[PDB]
DNA sequence: TGCGAAATTCCATGACA
DNA sequence: ATTGTCATGGAATTTCGCA
DNA sequence: TGCGAAATTCCATGACA
DNA sequence: ATTGTCATGGAATTTCGCA
């Protein structure tokens, strides 16, 4: 069997809704499989057409040989299926209440969803703007298990944005009531 | 000088003035009998005046003013008088052309890594495509990779919002652009600062400084043009698709692709390369570290036959940017502070102020 | 071509297929192992739809498009296929540009006589001046002597109030001129024929083929631009000082003024020449028929390395002259009726029309 | 002496008032006194200013070393002695009442004078059109003293406008007739 | 150890307005 | 306080296939 | 029959938008 | 159914003045 390399594998998930930020209310995540990289589609909805907006973007960079999502509506939708068709991408499915991926991009979803609830307190209306800085910190977040962040593995270059400081990504008790406080 | 012609008319010999020939008075003035035929030899008091009248007939050069004088005078080195005029005839200097080549362009090193250096630039306008005339085009150095973003204006805003989409994959460490309004601005410089980039400017009116993404612009421009053949000017959506299109061909000199420069690796496009399949991510990245420092580098091509290169000292002159109809085509002189390298000069005008100049904008102010 | 194929995995040996390779079968498809690794041999019969899927990705040339299909196949002679597809893609080929350079320039004779041959042309919009906005400029051909009219419009009505103004004092033979509005006008070749003049055209989009009288162009300009320094742009009341200056200039090369070729002696200008003050005017002719004979004349320059010269026959393409923003620069090849001489053809286009045309505004098509 | 040359005398005179045509009413009359070369310009009146207007453009071309006239007002005046101090010409008169040119140069005026008469009849009020067409008659009319034309002696060539046609210049019995019928 | 042809490399030309 | 670039297709040169 | 310098000739460069 | 041109000022080369 082949060596892992990057674009054989994007695993893609809506995050959301989320508070309104420049008219967005979701994210949807990508993640390539073998580096861990982290794309990031501010949308208005978890829709079809919201997917294909946001997924030309990417595929213009770079496009991968399968496509991994969970049973959603804008990804088991035919529309999804002729564009992927139309691009020689594979559509790949999770079994439904199953979601299955790799333990390396179940690790990076959480990263995700742990440093945007960490952001979003204080400021859940700025979220849009915060994507870029978001992304960076992903990419230039060093691996345990491969000794190389998203970036080296995809570059293969150091970055000049080296992100040497560690941040809890935990919320504080401050943050933890203020979090509790938003929830009113 | 009627003393020095004097001693002429009695006989003795002057530093100049050949012996061999008949010095002689005639209706008032000291004349002489050359092959040519009898010219009269004003006296050195009256020589400016007459050069000057010659040169100003037609603000002639050398020989066209050196051969209306000599139609009627005669005197020692009549030229190094006619070039002393040539040189402080300030229309002459400024309205004329010149004669002497740049010298022959530096070929800066390839940026060592991807993200070291951006090359930044616009398009347009363009016919206008769903409300966009612009496209703001970034060129990795290293690489070549391209990333285009349709724009309604070359302004900073525009620019930064393209750069925060792009600057969300990687942060460069240099972005060069021209001298553009939406580049200079104190927005963009820190929106840069802001960032840890810095910025990079061409000497101004040098397109060829900002070559990497210039070249790029034909190839966009050339397979937009391409693919509308037959078809309306709706250019908007194909940007993502010639983005891609030319990030994915091949460079028939180098034999890789920007796209393969950056990832070492094709991604799921047509014929996309297979070679590295049995190696691992780590062993493909060790091969793509050594195609990057192997490529072919051009260097400087041979110099013309008249090229000039700067001295400092020396007085040149900086090309009018924009000349109105009728309008001399050249600055003032000014003086060369310091040559950066061949190619690049600082140099001070007559207001006072240092400038950053290629020598393609400049020549050298002519009979010294 | 499955039957071509068949014999070739069995062992046979077929023309264009090495011997020494193993040819086999693996996941439905006839393979090949090579150096640079295993490749699909395709059928002769999907051949041509692989050419134009992988040239057709961003409409690449012949390396380009050769290594992306190198990249997953192999079969014999590719790039002869790759060039079949080049030739026959009309978006390469009317949006290409040409890398054969022109022939060599032709340096036509300098006319016999003066009042041979006239080339006119119009500066101009230059900024108003009482008026005026245009400057229609005479010269003759073999004396280089100018005539200037300061005009409100390049119209046939201007200039045939100015020709007829100078034409009091000699016609000429012919009057070339560019195909400009005001000279391809019926009421100017009625005004010439009237008249005995023949009306001679420059080739479309070729001021080079008016050289005589664009050189002039710019004396004009650069002597009004100096004149005009630190000064309103009045240009009108300086075209009569501007004619009597450049036409009592002389010309290095020649060691002759406009004036002394067509008249054979100076007037009353400053610095006149005195030198056959003592010949008679049949004497002073004589001299001046003998001058006009041996002046110098330039002689066609070196070809460069890679020019091109037109072949009857030939397809060729010319060159579109006004293109649009994101259209190509050439039209759809032509075929070279006639060689008129090494620099200038009569062109047959799709359209069925002839036209006289410069090689400079022509590429010879590519790839056959 | 020195040879007699194009441009060392001019001979200038006023011809009119001429019936108006094109508001013009006079004609300048220059002929170089070596060639016998002629200039014709219309004019307004016989003033200063339509002379140095006139002559104006024609030192655009030629400046004479000397000009002769009579004591006509237009060339006496100080503006007119300023105009040829200013482009180095001797001005040369005549003796009130006593015209003198030479033997060519007179009988190149009387040329003038009957090849105009000749042409108004018929079409008096459309002399201006015809001006370039009676100079090249003019100058390419053969002198018998000479041998050669004032268009030969000028340029030292043959012209493209050989004027072999040595027309009568004298007035036919229906041109006198006609003449005569205008003189009322 | 060398031939004919195919493959590769060279590189002038021109355009980024 | 900076600096030209590189796709293109004939031609020149090198390599390949075979002996 | 030759030297140093002045004079002349050569000619690449660039602009006629 | 026509076609490049030539002013310009350093450099290269020739000529001049004298011996
Ligand atoms: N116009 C304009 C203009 C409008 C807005 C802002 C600015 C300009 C600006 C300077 C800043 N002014 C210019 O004249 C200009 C130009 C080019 C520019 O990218 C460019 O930004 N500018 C340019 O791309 N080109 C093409 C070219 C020509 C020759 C070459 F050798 C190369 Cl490499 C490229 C030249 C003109
Ligand atoms: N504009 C325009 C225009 C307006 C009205 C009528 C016409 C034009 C017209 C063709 C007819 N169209 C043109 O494009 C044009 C030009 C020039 C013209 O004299 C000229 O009449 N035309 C011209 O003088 N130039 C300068 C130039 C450039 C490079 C050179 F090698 C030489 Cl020798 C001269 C080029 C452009
Ligand atoms: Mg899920
Ligand atoms: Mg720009
Ligand atoms: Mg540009
Ligand atoms: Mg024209
Ligand atoms: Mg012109
Ligand atoms: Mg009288
Ligand atoms: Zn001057
Ligand atoms: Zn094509």
């Amino acid at each position: 069997d082949r060596p892992q390399k990057p674009f054989d594998k994007f695993f893609i998930d809506y995050i959301g809704p989320l508070p309104p930020s420049q008219g967005y209310l979701y994210v949807l995540v990508v993640v390539d499989g073998m580096t861990g990289f982290t794309w990031l589609y501010p949308t208005k909805a978890p829709s079809t057409s919201a997917t294909v907006k946001s997924l030309n973007v990417l595929t213009s960079i770079a496009i991968p040989k399968v496509i991994h999502s969970d049973q959603g509506a804008a990804f088991t939708s035919s529309t999804f299926a002729e564009w992927a068709k139309e691009r020689g991408i594979h559509l790949e499915f999770s079994t439904p209440y199953h979601p299955q991926s790799s333990g390396k991009v179940e690790r990076k979803n959480s990263d995700i969803k742990r440093l945007l609830t960490k952001l979003l307190v204080g400021r859940p209306t700025k979220w849009y703007d915060l994507l870029p800085v978001v992304q960076l910190a992903l990419n230039n977040t060093y691996s345990p298990v491969l000794k190389y962040t998203p970036h080296q593995l995809l570059f293969g270059i150091d970055s000049n944005t080296p992100f040497a400081n560690q941040d809890t990504l935990d919320l504080t008790r401050e943050e933890e009531l203020s979090l509790l406080q938003e929830i009113r | 000088l009627d003393a020095e012609l004097d001693q002429l008319l009695q006989g003795h010999y002057i530093k100049g003035y050949p012996k061999q020939y008949t010095y002689f008075l005639e209706d008032g003035k000291v004349k002489v009998s050359r092959p040519e035929g009898v010219k009269i030899i004003p006296p050195q008091s009256d020589r400016q005046k007459i050069v000057l009248q010659a040169h100003n007939l037609a603000h002639t050069g050398r020989e066209a003013t050196l051969l209306k004088i000599a139609n009627l005078y005669w005197w020692p080195n009549m030229r190094k008088d006619v070039v002393k005029q040539l040189g402080r005839c300030q229309q002459c200097l400024i309205t004329n052309a010149s004669n002497k080549a740049s010298g022959p362009i530096l070929r800066p090193d390839r940026p060592q890594k991807p993200f070291d250096k951006f090359f930044i630039d616009y398009i347009g306008p363009l016919p206008p495509s769903q409300g966009y005339l612009y496209v703001l085009v970034v060129v990795d150095g290293m690489t070549g990779f391209t990333w285009l973003y349709p724009t309604k204006a070359p302004s900073t805003s525009a620019t930064v919002k393209s750069l925060n989409v792009l600057t969300s994959i990687a942060i460069p460490k240099v972005i060069h652009s021209d001298q553009g309004a939406a580049f200079t601005s104190s927005t963009f410089a820190e929106w840069a600062k802001e960032r840890g980039i810095h910025l990079e400017f061409s000497t101004p009116y040098h397109p060829q400084s900002s070559g990497k993404v210039e070249r790029k612009n034909s190839d966009i421009k050339r397979l937009l043009t391409k693919l509308l053949v037959g078809r309306p000017t709706k250019w908007y959506d194909l940007l993502p698709v010639v983005q891609l299109a030319l990030n994915n061909t091949y460079s028939p000199v180098l034999k890789y692709t920007p796209h393969q420069l950056l990832f070492g690796i094709d991604s799921n496009t047509p014929f996309a390369n297979q070679d590295t399949l049995d190696l691992t991510r780590e062993e493909e990245l060790s091969l793509l570290q050594e195609i990057r420092t192997s490529l072919y580098h051009p260097s400087t091509p041979p110099a013309s036959s008249r090229s000039w290169s700067p001295v400092v000292g020396q007085l040149v002159q900086e090309r009018v940017a924009r000349p109105a109809s009728l309008r001399p085509r050249w600055h003032k002189p000014s003086t060369v502070l310091k040559v950066l390298n061949p190619r690049t000069v600082v140099i001070l005008d007559h207001l006072g102020n240092n400038r950053t100049v290629s020598i393609d904008n400049l020549k050298p102010t002519s009979h010294q």
